[PDB]
């Protein structure tokens, strides 16, 4: 018996213990019929489970969209894991900023649950229903406070099924790899609306000379992800409206999230280890020209070469890791044919 | 984080109901400011429903609509009308600015030929530098005594104003008549009105980025000095076909040479997966020439059409050539100069705008900076 | 049922003919860029002096087929096939002083005449056979002798294996003369040379092993 | 890299159009510029599907015909008419030169017989001075004509890149011949097909000859002699198809030598009998070449447009076409003396000579010099 068909069995079986016509005395005589056959033949007994799995789902996916608005489930998962609803977490990090800076304590777990659900009606979505199912959890005693943040989703029954505890692991990492990029360029575009504010030193050029160049390798660091997730999602989102089998959702939904640990440069050690360290040498960047009111003069324009000297390196370097998908990436930065003078 | 928007002068008032009147259409908002039964974030433009607008004969007309529940010539002339309602108009900003929760710009819709903008406009954009500062102050001006009112306006826009998109009357009289067969004012508006709604189409709808106006400009203007844009609407369908009739000048309202950085808006349902194929053969054929010194790419955004109101596009550029369409200006100035209390206000405007041409003449060399 | 599935949708046979097509349109663009280095600056534009070694990916139900010394034959014709288009496109793209073009025409043709005859007689002769008998397979080892029998062969009618030193370095160093010329835009001692080296070509040539009197001629 | 038309006159308008349509009958387009269902590159003639045609009375003739979706007789008086709207159509080149990625060729359709000699006699001068990286072929049409005619000749002879003379004497012998005629509206359907043909290597992709510069240096041999005629003989081996075509029954073009000969085969043809064709026709020694240069006969393999048997064309650099000039300069003599300075027509004059007295030099056995 493969271990495909038990996948098959154990999904029919749950689904109704959870859920505690015609479509009973018909299966019923089936599994009779087939314990008088002198010869198990695997080519038949398959053929009547696909059957079954096929049954259940059908009507289980009426209940999950219809009735109860599996695809509206799969919208609210793109929105809140996948930063979605980007608009919410810009104002999220407004809000929830300062309490974060400092290392995580045992009461900042729930200071910060009182800031997003006052983000969420800060932007006037209001709905009682799902929104009391995300609960930021801080993984504390076993720093800053985002390199353990978290969220986690209290799925229902029926969807339990498909997602275990597992497949929210894998996409609970993505969560924290996307906010994190997503907070550096808010406060560097932050510092761009610094130096335009300060319009009337020869050296207070080379602040933008390095901004702007050090926005690009972010910015577009950030594009390529509408057209890794809008993309690989519409993938997903036509797998299940094309197939009645069930277990073609378990591996297509199994293959769609594999992806987004590939195409979005997180397993590939490399380029995860390079652009790493472009975040937190920004953080010092945009910190250092935020930390004064005036020209970096006490020091401050000996510290700015300093960051120059590594940066530039790193940018002429990641030029030579990308010299299968990174072409999608090199081809926005290289459009304008700039990088080629490196 | 909202945007008050304020319209001032005859042709910033007809502009902005124009632009209202097609927005609340985009939405379910009946012309009552009511929603009507018949997803999309409508806080960046409407206060809990009411535009955040500031209007200032020409109002007489938009309360005849049944739009009512929505709510001389000289530059010297102008000015000195705006020092005697100082205070009467900033009490009307400041309690928007106090209602709002976090304030983050300022839309202004207003004309440098128009005399009460050559006035007024001019006398806000030093105030809200002085009151108000660190708010952004970006504005839909149009170019069109003629020459004076434009280059003593372009005095103020190029260090008040940190952006700014330029539509000028002579492209957009042309294009009526190739593609509208028009020959009025009446009529050249509806397509002005198409530019400012598409222009802010991803703060409208929920997105990935683009959540604020900050997010479309900063990529676009590097240096404080280089803040002039130009826009470009194609449909008057694959993602492909869309990009190709941006870069052709015959659509651009315009009148070495190299762009800076592209922002193009779809607002269409194509499939996302193949972008990526289209700029790769928008390199190989060169279509368009860009700057050697910086780092620089082409962008493109995503969003959904109106579902209450096909394929649509919008583009914007930051071109070096819209440094030619300043000259010709300066160029009358110098020839009324020579024809005809202090007179040297008018003198000062000429050197510091000749430092702006200079700085995007010398943007197209390989050593711009310094 | 494998070739049928395989036309769409592990098509052996399809990826075949995709591989002897991107090299041997869409290569002419190629070429004509580096004309005008760096070895990510190819890679961009391949996505769009005798170095560029070439590869490819195949799986591993064609890997069987498509060896690893199977790569280094198909990318030594390639190598050679672009120093023929070099020097055709070199002395193409440009348009006792007319004398010179005498020397033109009396080059212009020679170069011409070979890139005629490596590619119509032997890379499309050969060529055509090769499909016509791919389509008739039967076997898992008689595709891999049909297809040892196309390289093993095209590499001996394009002369590549032996006698290089004794003919081939010939053609060789005659090729020399269409780069020093190209950049030159002195010239009697050309002649002096050409017309010695073109007969030492056929004086040389003239012990012809059958096919290469399709060339002969000139 | 692309190649962009330009149709002056009503005689280029004309010529054309036809090609338009064939062309576009051809390739699997609608007449309404939209894609058939129902391979081929055709970034080249066409952008994404508008052609890139520049066309220059007779509008209102295209625009009346269902293809509205695919976009006095003085020489000098067409000379003047050129500088008034000298940005005015220049712009549209412009547009489409900078609005095309890498433009590569400049394909003109004109008659020399009376406005389109004079407006093409602007637009080469004006071609050489803007662009000098661009190559400009002129599918000129020959035959008060006199003068119109040998002052484009004196454009001609040192701005185009190259020539492709097709008169209409001889095309009017084909309209009888193989046709039986006797009208303008059917020797244009050869026209056509003689400039689809022509062109066949380069909107269907092949090994050889993938630009258009790699098809016309091979037969020039130097910039003064850029003259050409061209063969077209099926209206069977590739042996039946060069024979036919050296029978000067089938040149368009009313001692002598060749200088190079270029071969279309559009058929199924099989690559294997087209090297001993050429000895047979070196062996019966069908025609003659130099004495001076070694001469060399191409040919290249093609293939047929499927959306549409075995066809053929030739492109020859015959030293007899020196012919064709003499009378008409005979014409000029004779009403030069029988009819404000009147001085260029003899600056005209001089040049042709020039280039006259070269062919008769270029086919004996001491050019050099
Ligand atoms: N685009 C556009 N421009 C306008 C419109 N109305 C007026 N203008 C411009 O405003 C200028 C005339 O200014 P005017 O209205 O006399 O100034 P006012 O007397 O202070 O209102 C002209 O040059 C027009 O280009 C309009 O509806 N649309
Ligand atoms: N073979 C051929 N010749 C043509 C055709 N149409 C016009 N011509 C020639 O063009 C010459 C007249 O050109 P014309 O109409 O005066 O050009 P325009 O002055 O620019 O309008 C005549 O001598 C005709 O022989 C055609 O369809 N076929």
């Amino acid at each position: 018996i493969p271990v495909r068909v038990a996948e098959k069995i154990l999904f029919v079986g749950e689904s109704v213990q959870m859920f505690e016509k015609n479509q009973e005395d018909t299966f019923a005589a089936e599994l009779h019929r087939l314990k008088q056959q002198p010869l198990f033949s695997l080519v038949d007994f398959e053929q009547v489970v696909d059957r079954i799995r096929s049954t259940v789902a059908e009507h289980l996916w009426k209940l999950m969209v219809e009735e109860s608005d599996l695809l509206g489930q799969l919208k609210i998962i793109k929105d809140f894991y996948l930063l979605g609803r980007g608009e919410l977490f810009q104002a999220f990090i407004d809000t929830a900023q300062h309490m974060l800076k400092t290392p995580p304590t045992a009461v900042t777990e729930h200071d910060v649950n009182v800031a997003f659900q006052q983000s969420a009606h800060k932007v006037l979505l209001d709905d009682d229903n799902l929104l009391p199912l995300l609960h930021l959890t801080i993984e504390y005693h076993g720093a800053s406070g985002w390199a353990a943040l978290g969220l986690s989703y209290k799925v229902q029954w029926p969807l339990h099924i498909l997602f275990t505890p597992a497949v929210l692991e894998k996409y609970n990492v993505v969560f924290k790899y996307l906010l994190s990029v997503r907070r550096v360029q808010a406060e560097l575009q932050h510092c761009w609306a610094l130096q335009m504010q300060r319009k009337h030193q020869t050296d207070a050029i080379k602040w933008r000379l390095r901004n702007h160049m050090a926005f690009l390798v972010d910015n577009l660091q950030y594009y390529l992800q509408v057209d890794v997730l809008e993309s690989q999602f519409s993938q997903l989102l036509h797998q299940i409206n094309s197939t009645r089998d069930f277990e073609s959702i378990r591996l297509a939904h199994d293959h769609f999230l594999s992806n987004l640990l590939a195409q979005s440069f997180i397993l590939l050690k490399p380029v995860f280890h390079c652009l790493n360290e472009i975040l937190d040498l920004c953080h010092s960047f945009c910190s250092l020209v935020s930390q004064n009111l005036g020209p970096l003069d006490e020091r401050g324009a000996a510290q700015l070469s300093i960051l120059v000297k590594g940066f530039s390196r790193q940018s002429s370097l990641l030029f030579k890791i990308l010299s299968n998908s990174d072409l999608a990436q090199l081809l926005l930065r290289l459009d304008y044919n700039k990088y080629y003078t490196q | 984080r909202e945007i008050i928007t304020l319209q001032l002068g005859q042709c910033g008032n007809q502009i902005g109901f124009e632009f209202w009147k097609q927005l609340c259409a985009e939405h379910g908002i009946s012309p009552e400011g009511i929603v009507e039964e018949f997803t999309d974030r409508k806080d960046v433009f409407f206060y809990q429903y009411i535009p955040r607008a500031v209007l200032l004969r020409v109002i007489h007309s938009i309360l005849n609509s049944p739009y009512a529940k929505l709510y001389g010539n000289n530059w010297a002339s102008g000015f000195s009308q705006g020092e005697k309602i100082h205070e009467d108009i900033f009490d009307i900003i400041d309690r928007e600015a106090d209602g709002s929760d976090s304030l983050e710009g300022f839309v202004l819709c207003h004309s440098i030929a128009g005399g009460t903008g050559s006035g007024l406009g001019s006398y806000l954009l030093e105030r809200l530098n002085d009151r108000y500062p660190k708010k952004l102050v970006q504005t839909y001006s149009v170019f069109p005594v003629q020459p004076y009112n434009s280059l003593l306006t372009l005095k103020r826009l190029t260090q008040n104003a940190d952006c700014l998109v330029v539509l000028d009357n002579t492209a957009l009289n042309r294009i009526a008549t190739d593609r509208l067969h028009i020959q009025s004012f009446s009529q050249i508006n509806q397509l002005v009105s198409t530019i400012m709604s598409a222009s802010t189409t991803t703060l409208r709808y929920p997105g990935y980025m683009n959540n604020d106006l900050i997010g479309l400009i900063a990529s676009l203007i590097p240096t404080p000095r280089l803040h002039f844009l130009m826009t470009g609407y194609t449909p008057l369908t694959t993602v492909l076909d869309v990009m190709r009739r941006l870069l052709q000048p015959k659509n651009v309202m315009v009148s070495n040479h190299c762009y800076i950085a592209i922002l193009n808006i779809i607002q269409g349902e194509v499939d996302p997966t193949q972008v990526h194929k289209s700029l790769q053969r928008i390199r190989e054929r060169k279509l368009a020439n860009f700057i050697p010194w910086g780092p620089a790419s082409i962008q493109v955004a995503l969003s959904r059409k109106s579902p209450y109101l096909r394929v649509s596009g919008l583009m914007m550029a930051n071109h070096t050539s819209i440094s030619s369409l300043f000259e010709r200006t300066c160029r009358q100035y110098d020839k009324l100069r020579k024809r005809e209390d202090n007179f040297d206000e008018m003198d000062t405007s000429r050197e510091i705008v000749q430092q702006l041409i200079d700085e995007y003449h010398a943007a197209t060399r390989p050593d711009y900076i310094s | 049922n494998l070739m049928q599935t395989l036309k769409k949708d592990y098509r052996l046979v399809e990826y075949l003919q995709a591989m002897r097509n991107f090299f041997l349109d869409t290569m002419y663009d190629f070429y004509t860029s580096i004309f005008d280095q760096n070895v990510s600056f190819l890679n961009v534009q391949l996505q769009e002096l005798d170095g560029l070694t070439l590869s490819y990916k195949v799986p591993w139900p064609v890997d069987i087929v498509i060896s690893l010394e199977c790569q280094k034959i198909y990318n030594q014709v390639f190598l050679l096939l672009l120093q023929i288009k070099w020097a055709k496109y070199s002395l193409d793209v440009l348009l006792q002083i007319h004398r010179m073009f005498l020397l033109r025409v009396k080059l212009m043709h020679f170069v011409n005449s070979l890139h005629n005859y490596i590619m119509t007689r032997i890379l499309h002769s050969t060529g055509l056979e090769f499909q016509h008998q791919v389509e008739e397979a039967k076997d898992l080892d008689q595709l891999i002798k049909i297809h040892y029998r196309y390289l093993s062969t095209i590499h001996d009618r394009c002369l590549l294996r032996e006698k290089v030193s004794f003919v081939k370095e010939a053609i060789m160093k005659v090729l020399n003369l269409a780069l020093m010329f190209a950049d030159g835009w002195s010239i009697e001692k050309m002649e002096s040379d050409f017309k010695n080296c073109h007969m030492f070509l056929v004086t040389i040539l003239n012990k012809a092993f059958p096919h290469l009197e399709s060339l002969a001629l000139s």
